[PDB]
């Protein structure tokens, strides 16, 4: 992704996470309320 | 009780959701600069630099220049540059200054100093009206000069005669004086700053009057006011030194308090209540007489006075309601309620000696005698001839 | 200790010194280890029972943790013993508190959640014997207290009120629902509940009001309703019992659903009609607004002796007071009935006795000339104003008034305002019509609508007198082509009538005069004026407003202020009912605009008031709404987004309003406390949000009702000067009038020095100088709340023109519509059957901060003020009625109630 891709990915997380737990707890709750990194290869063939 | 719970629970939707809210609004897709802040930014940067020097701003001329002192001991004719206006200035303020070329670069500080600290109380005192217990009609003395004005100058315009300005606390440790201006001041609800004397004076030179005048502005603004200088007797004639000095820089803050209490603005609203020993210890000087109108002299607590101060203190001390409170009064010596104070302590002292495990009616009337005899032990017989 | 020789009654002499513990093997292993000794211990169950209480009264942890070790299967759990039936159902009895020792006395969370289930099986079943009643109020009326019983009595009674908190806590309920594993219904438990409510009133304050909650059910309320008629009297005096019951009522409202909420009243009201005072039940008739409920505390004072006598005098008096006037129907109606005397009654619960107590007020105070005169440029408009608020209420001016020079020499929308503010000066008076019609019969049109405004205002407390009605008068110009004359006619209209939902006049004010089709901001005033009659009774929640807002948005939308002024109308005449705004706000969502999104979340607010628990929530969800796409995208067509916002801001400070003044005191300061740190989070993140907020933000106050009218605005207020807009200032100052040249000496010395510290517009100096003066008030003038006073609870009739006007950035046409603020306290005055305006002594607290007294009752002992002191705002307001020295006692409580006092003086 390099460094340009994360920073984008990285921030646009950050707003969803928050902005999601902001809204969705209060309107719901009151909805109800009322390794073988040696292995080699596998020796099976492969194309 | 049941109230109580209310307030809880309104408290626990209120915070949380607050919380929240700060960080997706301020920032995210909002933006906390949007533009505009940016550009402030990078022209407030340039003109400053750190370190920044804090001043203390002498006079302004109209012109774009200040006269201005900073910890370095010579002044400076500075240049006012951008930023604050110079109406949005006070002369008297902390302000701050460029290191490398001094300019004003802006005011956050607005004496940032711990006096500033102290001396501000925007809500009113702890103590609520006669709660206090006797010295009935003397706290109804304070009230008719101080108060009344306040709440009504009407009846003082229609009688022809300027309402009475100031009243002086003076008499005798043990009255608690300190206190009856504390509930006078309540009940009025006036913005009642307080202050005590000891910090308006320093070896420090000209600081003093810098402070003293600052009170007597903040009190004007915020009129109707109460200006409650309390141990101005500290002041007096104490001289640090009698080789020389004290005659210097205590002279000089004493003065300036003077030259603003009548003031270039009329402060008639702002009344004055200085408690102190006595105006003898003070080289005498409380201009305009009829501008410190009645003086208060404390009488000590009586015989009534006490009884009522007394039933405060045993409702302390663990069962010593069985012994009625008049009949306490009555076998005692006439004494005065900080006398009753002594009492109490010793109380609470002959029960820690005994590890009397819960005080009884035997230890209150047991401290009745050890209290009155160390009063009789202390006095000196000269003999009365 | 746990001794196979401990189940002979020779050991009861050798334990019982320590403490017996010879009960343990006896009630454990005899019980377990066979059922033909079931026989046996019968006999010996009533030496056990004695020994129980000695065991509480000698309680020590070692010989209940000890001895106890298998207990839990012996009683009922596992053994299931129950061959012979009535031979173990007597002995639950002692068994049930020992076992409750490793529940408490034993502390361990494990032990606690395991007999969480036993407990709750064995005292369920045998509460339906009612010799479980019996063990429970031997402990808590005996007279010497005890260590044992006295945090197990509490372990008891915590199942109970589990028990119904089950059908709250999970949807699942009952024996599903695992806290109790017992259903909550059944005869043995509603035998429980009922005996329990008998003993907390007298011990407990707050367990009452979550009993009832908790079970969800109005049922609970009817259990209630019966043993509260029977404990009125000998368990405390009467008086006494009454206010705790008022307490417990306002604590069920938040946390029930709206059909739900307004249900639990009605139950509430039978409990209240019941006890004698029928003071405390009318308002909650008011509260309802029901026609039925208001009728029956009415009947049940005039008709109980025949003889006039104080009753009469009295039931007329408490409908009288109310200025809505839809209370005065039921009034008219008992008297056209009655004939005791048909001219004073019906005259004393008509609003003509009202106006008749404050001319008496005025001669105490003496009339107060002082009114501005000014002319030439912003001067001349600017004493026009100030004519009006300064002399608020019935106050001669009558030299000034004369004087025609200077309301002649003004010019523009300024002339029409000149004549608008003269009736200010006879607000809530019959007296100073010859003045408004010498104006009325000559020179310009301008001054031709303004007497009109002048009349509305006069006129109003002749809301259902009926003398020389404005109805007759203000028609005929109406009619009149000129569009001036006919949008002040009707303002007029429904400022004359208030609340009084009369058919002649509904009629009048239903068809919108003028052509809709027109664009014009003259008939707005048709909306406004047509939603205050609405008020103060069940909403029609009328289906003529809601098609006709639809239509005229749509066709016109060019001024954007023209719209919001229709928005803000319906929000008005919703007010005092949830119920049936919910239903027509899908209406409303259903077709869409952003111009339709503006009045959604404004009506909103109204709606899910009756519960604070949602209606905050709502409207800060909403908040973030309009702001958050804007900035997304950030990173005629222009009105649609305007009004999104600007509707929104409002809507915001709305519902804390709604909430903290017509729900609990404890509400008050929560919101305040997070109103100043709400400002702080809009600033940041809109410049232009602030704006908006700051002047809603003072009129949180006046609306809200806060404890504190002192020193909070003033703190608020030196901030607000550095800010954008000074129309903030005027709405504060409506809640800053209290006991005048306190808070209003602090007001005039702010307002003029910042004026002359930047002189940064006369416009803003303008709106300095006005509300500074609004301000001060001199020689204890009337004053207005919104409030009610009455109903403390309440909600203004005719001060939410105020509320219309905060939202629209005010205008030259504008500032003649604040002239109307009416909604004037009353002058308090003793009666009996003198109606003498004039009082021995009113005691009054001169501080609040009250919110355990949802009452807002004082202490008795009080300070005692004069005659013709008006019920002042805030600090000041809860009031007491003395005359106790004279051997009189209030018949007619007050509260801070607006009421004339009355007394039945010995
Ligand atoms: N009417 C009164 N008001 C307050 N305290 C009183 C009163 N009468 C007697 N007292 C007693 O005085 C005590 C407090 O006095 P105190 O604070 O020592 O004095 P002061 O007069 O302010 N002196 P200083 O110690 O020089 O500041 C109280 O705790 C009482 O025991
Ligand atoms: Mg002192």
């Amino acid at each position: 992704e390099e460094a340009s891709g994360k920073e984008v990915e990285k921030v646009a997380t950050a707003v969803l996470s928050t902005t999601a737990r902001a809204k969705a707890r209060a309107k719901k709750t009151k909805k109800e309320k009322g390794e073988f990194y040696k292995n080699k290869y596998s020796s099976k063939p492969y194309k | 009780t049941r109230c109580k719970l209310k307030l809880l629970r309104m408290e626990r939707i209120k915070d949380h959701l607050l919380l929240e809210e700060e960080f997706v609004s301020n920032s995210e897709i909002l933006k906390p600069f949007e533009k505009k802040q940016e550009e402030e930014k990078k022209q407030l940067e340039e003109i400053r630099g750190n370190p920044l020097s804090i001043g203390t701003l002498e006079e302004i001329i109209d012109d774009d220049h200040a006269i201005v002192t900073s910890p370095t001991m010579p002044d400076y004719y500075v240049s006012i540059l951008s930023f604050v206006d110079k109406e949005l200035l006070e002369p008297g303020c902390s302000v701050l200054l460029h290191h490398k070329t001094m300019s004003i670069v802006g005011v956050l500080q607005d004496d940032a100093d711990p006096m500033v600290s102290v001396m501000k109380m925007d809500k009113s005192p702890t103590e609520s009206y006669s709660d206090i217990g006797g010295l009935e009609s003397q706290i109804q003395e304070i009230k008719e000069s101080v108060e009344l004005p306040l709440t009504h100058p009407e009846l003082y315009e229609e009688m022809g005669i300027k309402p009475p300005k100031g009243v002086i606390l003076y008499g005798a440790p043990g009255t608690g004086k300190t206190l009856l201006a504390k509930a006078v001041a309540n009940q009025t609800s006036a913005t009642f700053l307080r202050i005590v004397g000891s910090e308006l004076i320093q070896k420090y030179l000209g600081d003093g009057p810098r402070l003293c005048r600052q009170i007597f502005k903040v009190a004007g603004e915020n009129a109707p006011s109460i200006v409650f200088i309390d141990e101005i007797d500290a002041i007096g004639t104490k001289r640090y030194d009698s080789n020389s000095g004290g005659e210097r820089e205590i002279q000089r803050t004493m003065l300036e308090l003077l030259n603003q209490l009548d003031g270039f603005d009329d402060r008639g609203d702002v009344k004055v209540i200085m408690a102190t020993n006595k105006i003898e210890t003070l080289d005498p000087a409380l201009i305009r007489p009829g501008r410190i109108d009645r003086k208060i002299l404390f009488e000590n607590p009586d015989l009534s006075t006490k009884k009522k101060i007394l039933g405060i203190h045993t409702s302390k001390m663990n069962l010593s309601e069985d012994v009625n409170l008049e009949t306490l009064v009555t076998t005692k010596d006439d004494l005065s309620g900080a006398d009753i104070q002594a009492m109490c302590t010793e109380a609470g002292l002959l029960a820690l000696r005994e590890r009397r495990m819960q005080v009884t009616a035997e230890d209150f009337k047991q401290a009745k005698e050890r209290v009155m005899k160390n009063k009789v032990e202390e006095n000196l017989e000269g003999l009365y001839l | 200790m746990v001794d196979e020789s401990d189940k002979k009654q020779q050991t009861i002499d050798e334990q019982s010194q320590i403490s017996p513990e010879k009960q343990t093997p006896n009630k454990k292993d005899k019980k377990k280890e066979e059922e033909e000794q079931l026989s046996e211990e019968d006999a010996k169950l009533k030496t056990d029972l004695e020994l129980l209480v000695e065991r509480l009264k000698e309680d020590d942890s070692s010989l209940y943790e000890a001895s106890l070790n298998a207990l839990k299967e012996s009683i009922k759990n596992s053994t299931s013993s129950m061959t012979a039936v009535p031979k173990p159902l007597k002995f639950l009895r002692p068994t049930y508190p020992d076992l409750c020792s490793i529940y408490d006395k034993w502390t361990d969370p494990n032990l606690k959640s395991s007999l969480a289930d036993v407990l709750s099986i064995l005292a369920m079943t045998y509460s339906e014997n009612g010799k479980h009643d019996s063990l429970r109020y031997r402990l808590l009326s005996d007279v010497s207290d005890f260590e044992g019983w006295g945090h197990e009595y509490i372990r008891h009674l915590a199942l109970e009120i589990g028990e119904v908190y089950n059908d709250q806590v999970e949807k699942d309920a009952e024996d599903e629902t695992s806290s109790d594993g017992s259903k909550s219904d059944g005869s043995a438990a509603t035998s429980g509940f009922e005996f329990s409510k008998e003993d907390t009133l007298r011990l407990c304050l707050d367990i009452v009001p979550y009993f009832l909650k908790h079970n969800g059910e109005e049922d609970a309320v009817d259990l209630l309703l019966e043993i509260e008629s029977i404990d009125k009297l000998p368990q405390f005096v009467d008086e006494n019992t009454f206010q705790r019951v008022c307490q417990y009522m306002v604590a069920c409202v938040p946390l029930l659903p709206p059909p739900e909420d307004v249900a639990f009243l009605k139950t509430a009201y039978s409990i209240y009609l019941s006890q004698n005072e029928l003071t405390d039940a009318i308002a909650l008739a008011v509260r309802l607004g029901e026609e039925d409920m208001i009728r029956s505390v009415f009947d049940a004072t005039s008709d109980p002796v025949m003889h006039k006598q104080l009753a009469y005098i009295l039931a007329a008096q408490k409908t009288s007071f109310e200025y809505e006037g839809v209370q005065d129907i039921i009034g008219n109606g008992k008297l056209s009935e009655h004939f005791l005397y048909l001219a004073k009654e019906l005259n004393l619960t008509g609003p003509k006795v009202p106006e008749d107590i404050y001319k008496s007020h005025l001669d105490n105070s003496k009339s107060v000339f002082s009114s501005a005169g000014l002319d030439s440029a912003q001067q001349n408009l600017a004493s026009s104003f100030v004519n009006g608020f300064l002399n608020l209420g019935y106050c001669n001016d009558k030299l000034i008034v004369d004087n025609d020079n200077w309301v002649y020499k003004t010019k523009g929308d300024g002339m029409t305002s000149a004549v608008a503010s003269i009736g200010s000066i006879y607000q809530w008076n019959l007296d100073g019509l010859q003045q408004l019609d010498k104006y009325l019969y000559v020179d310009e049109p301008e001054v031709k609508a303004g007497a009109l405004l002048g009349i509305g205002i006069s006129a109003s407390g002749v809301h259902d007198g009926e003398v020389e009605p404005a109805l007759l008068l203000l028609q005929d110009y109406v009619t009149n082509p000129d569009t001036k004359i006919s949008s002040a006619a009707i303002l007029g209209l429904g400022i004359a009538f208030a609340g009084s939902k009369n058919d002649e006049v509904l009629g009048l004010l239903l068809p919108i005069a003028a052509s809709t089709d027109l664009p014009i901001e003259t008939a707005a005033m048709a909306s406004l004026a047509l939603a205050h009659v609405f008020v103060g009774t069940c909403n029609g929640d009328i289906t003529t407003s809601i098609m006709d807002n639809f239509l005229e948005r749509t066709a016109i939308e060019l001024k954007t202020d023209w719209v919001r002024f229709l928005a803000l109308a319906l929000g008005i005449l919703y007010m005092g009912q949830g119920e049936q705004v919910d239903d027509v706000l899908e209406t409303i969502s259903a077709i869409e605009h952003p111009m339709t999104s503006a009045i959604e979340v404004l009506v909103g607010s109204c709606a899910y008031t009756g519960t604070g628990d949602v209606l905050l929530i709502q409207d800060l969800l909403h908040r973030l709404t309009p702001k958050n796409v804007k900035g997304e995208e950030d990173a005629e067509i222009k009105s649609e987004e305007k009004k999104g916002k600007s509707s929104d801001k409002d809507a915001t400070t709305d519902g804390k309003n709604d909430d903290e003044e017509e729900e609990k005191e404890a509400g008050i300061v929560d919101e305040l406390a997070y109103a100043v740190l709400g400002i702080a989070l809009i600033a940041l993140g809109e410049d232009i949000g602030k704006e908006m907020s700051l002047r809603h933000f003072g009129h949180l106050m006046h609306y809200g009702n806060e404890h504190i009218r002192r020193m909070v605005p003033l703190a608020m207020g030196i901030v607000s000067v550095s800010d954008p807009q000074m129309k903030v200032f005027d709405t504060l100052t409506r809640f800053s009038h209290d006991a005048d040249l306190e808070v209003s000496m602090n007001s005039i010395f702010a307002m003029g020095l910042c004026g002359a510290g930047t002189n940064n517009a006369r416009l803003a100096q303008l709106l300095r100088q006005l509300a500074s003066y609004y301000s001060r008030e001199q020689d204890a003038l009337f004053i207005t709340r919104l409030a009610q006073g009455l109903l403390h609870l309440g909600k203004g009739t005719m001060t939410m023109d105020v509320f219309n006007d905060a939202h629209v950035l005010n205008k030259v046409t504008l500032a003649s519509i604040l002239t109307t603020a009416v909604g004037l306290v009353s002058p308090s005055f003793m009666l009996k059957h003198h109606q003498l305006f004039y009082m021995l002594n009113a005691g009054i607290r001169p501080k609040f901060i009250l919110a355990l007294n949802d009452e807002g009752e004082p202490i008795k002992v009080n300070v005692r003020v004069g005659q013709a002191v008006e019920t002042v705002g805030q600090a000041g307001r809860p009031k007491k009625i003395t005359g106790w020295i004279t051997q009189s006692t209030p018949v007619l409580l007050n509260h801070g109630e607006r009421a004339e006092l009355e007394t039945d003086e010995y």
